[PDB]
RNA sequence: UAAAA
């Protein structure tokens, strides 16, 4: 099932029709006859076979990640994915985040700050598993923490919906006094501590 | 053109007329059916301004929307070719150009019923394609029979006027060359009425002559009412039968 | 426990909906057109059943209003709420001292009172009729079968009539009743015109009347006979201070 | 601007402004009197929506 | 639609069962070249 | 019972062992863990066996900023579904008002609260992260005499030094020197707002002028002369 | 570390101890 | 579009 070059660039016909994918498109070509369906690469990089794909970069740029700002915007957070956020706005009934990363572990940083990035909303249904209706977001985050939350059903209008109602998901990494503190680590499901300060702060942490 | 005689001792003017007489006036309704829902070509003397009315409408961006009254737009573009030197200056951004659209605005937007309209806008353009002085009043008259043409409720007629004062003799409707010798006053009398939604004096004007030249002010400003309505009567005569 | 009203009428209630809904009115007055064609169902056009229409449809939308609603004049203060007794009408002798009373009047204020816990469409238990001068109370479960005779005054055009929210006052007077409203005012959407931040009724005997109410009354059971004496009182304020408010209410308008 | 009636038995509709007990007209037209109602039905009116229309319009 | 109509007790009523087939996009494949020619007309 | 002038960054004369329980204008580093002033003016502590010791700094301000438990004047801007949208101050960020934070509060009735009108109520939520939150009740006691709608009057724009020194110090002789030349009522608003109302238009001028010259005049023993003129102008 | 309490408002400092009537009405002199 | 009982 692989007879073709190994590289392709954006125009070289691949194979009849084999489906398409990502990176390939079903462009009739004319050569003196009938139009045939030709599979046609519009990437640079090597072909994939399994499911025709045309993966962008060589071998060695994917080891290398030298298409970091390439990736993240490329492959756009689907249903079900588990991305890595930072608070920005928290609402009394909701809390707005800023899609940092999202992963397939590995990740692809986003785009670098000024607007234009990808953003999120963190329900107060979907903060913890038990008592999902009655919760207190200003004792769950606070501004400036990376919080693991998984994203929901995409009603992407311009925010996305995420979910933190598991163990693994939460507060990830924060600051004590909004930055202003010493790192804090996460000790309970829901207290969170730093070891130089000594001061305390409930969050909704994630171990 | 060169140095001439503004009012002779036999009350003759540099153009002909005396001193309580009028341009000639002829105002075209519903010139812009398909460009506006209001239109209205304004003809006084050389004066040739087209002035259309686009709405109410619903605003491009509900960002600047009052849900009590409408919002009044007035964009006044004094094309390059007004005047006889073609123009090499910008004239849209012009200083004097948005206190001419503002004062535009305020006017209008106290006599247009804006609640009848809430939550919409009323976007007024204008364009000048010739200008010989007294160009404010004619600006004025434009709005009020654009307004009209679009079925916009309003509370009375607007209409414009310009007067100067040349020594001890008042001049009613200045041309170019009038302007450039004499103190000018353009005034917004509204209806038959004495009120003012309008009084700009650009020049010095003595105080003992003032309240004169408002009142011969006035007057010619209900000539011009008149002159407006009438069009309004032949047009909506000649459309229903 | 009271019994229920639905067993001492003359006849039971159809509760089997197999006709569509026939007018309880055999006399139609003050009438632009005939209540004869008015008595032939509809055809069922597009897919809306065969229908008897309503009785005063054309004499809503045609017939002209009184000049006292035209005008601004000025308020009349209602009567003093201590120094004035309500009237309760319980016979048919009783109602015609109210009925050619309401006849030589401009402006009266109309409410009415239903129960539907003990009853499947439900069953009209108290009308509020004020004028005035008088206040009045009918006893709609005895005089169900004479209160059509009040079509003379609901349908004069010369006289107005003044409810609050009568979206469903006007059905319980045709179903129950047989009677019907031409020339309604109501205050309602009068307030929604206005601008007021409100809309209900206690708003407005205690910013245009000053009368301090504690609604706890509309959900009672206004079968029990006789009514008590806060409940009387209850009733007869939807009412009182309603012409006062009209007044108010049509001259801002 | 000018006065259509003095007479304040009427209803003021679309197209009029009640002062001082006295009818005036706020847009150009013609005068309508339909029962009491009052209006002035002006030259180019737009598309007034009424319950129970028809219509046919795209989504913005 | 407009060609089948515009043209020619236990009952409580039931609710209407409408798929997504009024609300896509896609239109008749097969519009005939003499109909298109009268709508221009 | 120590009062003295200090400034920010200036040390702090208390010691660590003493248990402290600090307020405005003190600041607790979350690196150093010192406490320091951050602010400029008194310097007040209070030294009690019971055993707890308590110290803030008055300082001069004029930005409200919101604090729990204060008395405070709103004004409503807007009306959502679920509250209100009551404005502290000019410029500042906005409070929420909540439909049920109000004397016999239900789902079924809303309050007849419009926008534009004034409102007394009691600041439930200030957190630093989030909105404020205001109530027409105090939902810790249950009290709710005073707050509600501040129908007509006139309200007047003070310092906060003015608000607390009026609605705390019973010392102040403002309210005192005003009623004995017309009767009123008054509304003491922390956020620097002052409501006052009485029976003639002539009387809440008067109100209003005094306490906007008492108000820039730092002299105390100086409030009997400018009521005495003040009530005295409005004569002609 | 030092024995701290969060940083309080200025009502929960005073004397009266919330028994305070932000709007007193003077009737009457 | 928080009116009616």
């Amino acid at each position: 099932n692989f007879q073709f070059p190994e590289i392709a660039y954006p125009g070289k016909l691949i194979c009849p029709q084999y489906v398409p994918g990502p990176g390939t498109k079903l462009i009739q070509y004319e050569h003196n006859g009938r139009t045939l369906e030709a599979i046609t690469a519009t990437l640079v990089g090597t072909v994939r076979c399994e499911l025709v794909s045309v993966l962008p970069g060589t071998e060695k740029g994917r080891k290398t990640n030298k298409y970091a700002n390439n990736d993240f915007a490329n492959n756009l957070p689907k249903e079900g994915d588990i991305v890595l956020t930072r608070v920005t706005r928290l609402s009394l009934q909701r809390a707005n985040v800023e899609i940092l990363a999202v992963e397939d572990a590995t990740f692809s940083v986003s785009q670098a700050d000024l607007g234009e990035t990808f953003r999120g909303i963190i329900r107060s249904q979907d903060v913890r598993s038990t008592d999902r209706d009655r919760v207190k977001v200003i004792e769950c985050f606070k501004p400036g923490d990376i919080v693991r939350a998984q994203v929901l059903s995409l009603g992407d209008g311009t925010n996305y919906y995420l979910t933190t109602a598991r163990n693994d998901l939460g507060v990830v990494f924060a600051r004590a006094a909004n930055g202003a503190g010493g790192l804090m680590y996460a000790t309970d499901w829901q207290m969170m501590t730093s070891p130089v300060t000594g001061a305390t702060e409930k969050r909704k942490c994630a171990k | 053109m060169s140095r001439l005689e503004i009012y002779s001792p036999e009350g003759l003017r540099l153009d002909g007329r005396r001193w309580n007489e009028l341009r000639r006036f002829e105002s075209s309704i519903n010139t812009h059916p398909h460009a506006a829902d209001g239109s209205s070509y304004m003809e006084q003397g050389n004066n040739k301004i087209i002035t259309l009315v686009k709405g109410p409408k619903e605003p491009r961006l509900k960002s600047q929307m009052d849900t009590s009254k409408a919002l009044l737009n007035v964009s006044v573009n004094i094309t390059k070719f007004s005047k006889f030197e073609r123009s090499k200056s910008s004239h849209k951004n012009e200083r004097r150009v948005l206190e001419i659209q503002t004062s535009l605005v305020r006017m209008f937007e106290k006599n247009v019923m804006l609640n009848i309209y809430p939550r919409t806008v009323i976007d007024i353009e204008i364009h000048v394609l010739e200008q010989d002085g007294g160009i404010m009043g004619s600006l004025i008259n434009g709005i009020t029979l654009a307004l009209i043409d679009a079925g916009i409720s309003m509370f009375d007629y607007i209409s414009g006027i310009s007067v100067g004062l040349y020594d001890t003799t008042p001049l009613l409707d200045t041309n170019s060359l009038e302007e450039n010798a004499m103190s000018t006053v353009t005034l917004g009398v509204v209806g038959k009425s004495e009120k003012l939604s309008l009084l700009l004096v650009e020049d010095k004007i003595p105080l003992d002559r003032l309240e004169n030249v408002l009142a011969i002010g006035i007057a010619g400003a209900h000539r011009v009412r008149d002159l407006m309505d009438e069009e309004l009567r032949k047009h909506a005569q000649k459309r229903v039968s | 426990m009271v019994e229920k009203p639905q067993l001492k009428f003359k006849s039971p209630i159809d509760n089997s909906e197999s006709h569509p809904f026939i007018p309880l009115l055999k006399e139609k007055p003050n009438a632009l057109k005939p209540l004869s064609e008015s008595l032939r169902l509809v055809d069922d056009d597009e897919n809306n059943p065969s229908h008897y229409p309503h009785p005063y449809e054309y004499e809503i939308d045609h017939q002209e209003y009184s000049p006292e609603i035209l005008q601004i004049r000025e308020e009349i203060p209602s009567k003093s709420w201590d120094d004035s007794v309500p009237i309760w009408v319980d016979t048919s002798t009783e109602l015609e001292s109210m009925l050619e009373d309401l006849k030589n009047t401009k402006e009266i204020a109309v409410n009415l009172e239903h129960h539907d816990y003990r009853s499947y469409y439900g069953i009209v238990c108290l009308m509020q009729i004020s004028t005035r001068e008088r206040d009045y109370l009918v006893d709609t479960l005895k005089l169900r079968e004479n209160l059509h005779i009040l079509n003379e005054v609901f349908t004069n055009p010369s006289i107005v009539k003044v409810f609050h929210g009568a979206f469903m006052d006007i059905i319980w007077l045709q179903r129950d009743l047989g009677l019907y409203v031409v020339g309604l005012f109501d205050t309602y959407h009068a307030s929604k015109a206005i601008g007021l931040p409100r809309h209900s009724l206690a708003y407005l005997l205690e910013n245009f009347a000053n009368f301090k109410t504690s609604k706890k009354y509309q959900l009672a059971d206004w079968r029990i006979r006789p009514l008590s004496k806060p409940m009387t009182a209850y009733a007869r304020a939807d009412t009182h201070f309603l012409l006062n408010i009209y007044d108010q209410l049509r001259n801002k308008l | 601007g000018e006065l259509v009636t003095d007479d304040p038995i009427w209803m003021r509709g679309h197209g009029t402004y009640f002062l001082d007990n006295m009818t005036y007209s706020s847009v150009a037209g013609t005068v309508s009197r339909v029962n009491r109602l009052l209006s002035v039905i002006p030259l180019k009116g737009r598309y007034a929506p009424e319950t129970g229309d028809h219509v046919v319009g795209r989504i913005a | 639609m407009d060609l089948a109509r515009d043209t020619p007790p236990s009952i409580t009523r039931l609710e209407e069962e409408s798929s997504w087939q009024i609300y896509s996009d896609e239109n008749d494949p097969s519009i005939s070249n003499n109909i298109r020619q009268a709508i221009c007309r | 019972h120590m009062s003295t002038f200090i400034f920010p960054g200036d040390s702090f004369p208390v010691d660590p062992t003493t248990p402290v329980k600090l307020g405005p204008g003190i600041y607790c580093d979350p690196n150093t863990q010192e406490i320091r002033p951050v602010n400029t003016g008194v310097l007040h502590v209070s030294a009690k066996g019971k055993g707890v010791q308590t110290a803030y700094i008055d300082y001069s301000s004029k930005r409200y900023i919101p604090s729990v438990n204060d008395f405070v004047i709103g004004v409503i801007i807007g009306t959502f579904s679920d509250s209100y949208k009551v404005s502290l101050q000019n410029f500042s960020s906005s409070v929420s008002l909540s439909y049920m934070a109000f004397p016999n509060a239900s789902k079924k009735n809303r309050p007849t609260l419009q926008v534009g009108d004034l409102v007394y109520a009691r600041v439930c939520t200030a957190e630093k992260e989030l909105e404020a939150e205001i109530e027409c009740f105090d939902s810790t006691t249950g009290r709710d005499a005073g707050f509600g709608i501040l129908e007509d009057g006139m309200i007047i724009d003070v310092n906060l030094n003015f608000a607390r020194q009026l609605l705390f110090n019973n010392d102040f002789p403002l309210l005192k020197v005003l009623a004995a030349h017309t009767k009123f009522e008054v509304a003491i608003g922390l956020n620097g707002k002052i409501w006052v109302k009485c029976e003639e238009l002539s009387n809440t001028l008067a109100c209003y002028r005094t306490i906007m010259e008492c108000c820039q005049k730092n002299d105390t023993a100086a409030f009997k002369d400018i009521a005495k003129r003040q009530f005295k102008e409005i004569l002609t | 570390p030092n024995l701290i309490i969060s940083n309080v408002g200025y009502s929960e400092l005073r004397k009266p101890e919330g028994v305070i009537s932000g709007r007193k009405t003077f009737g009457d002199n």
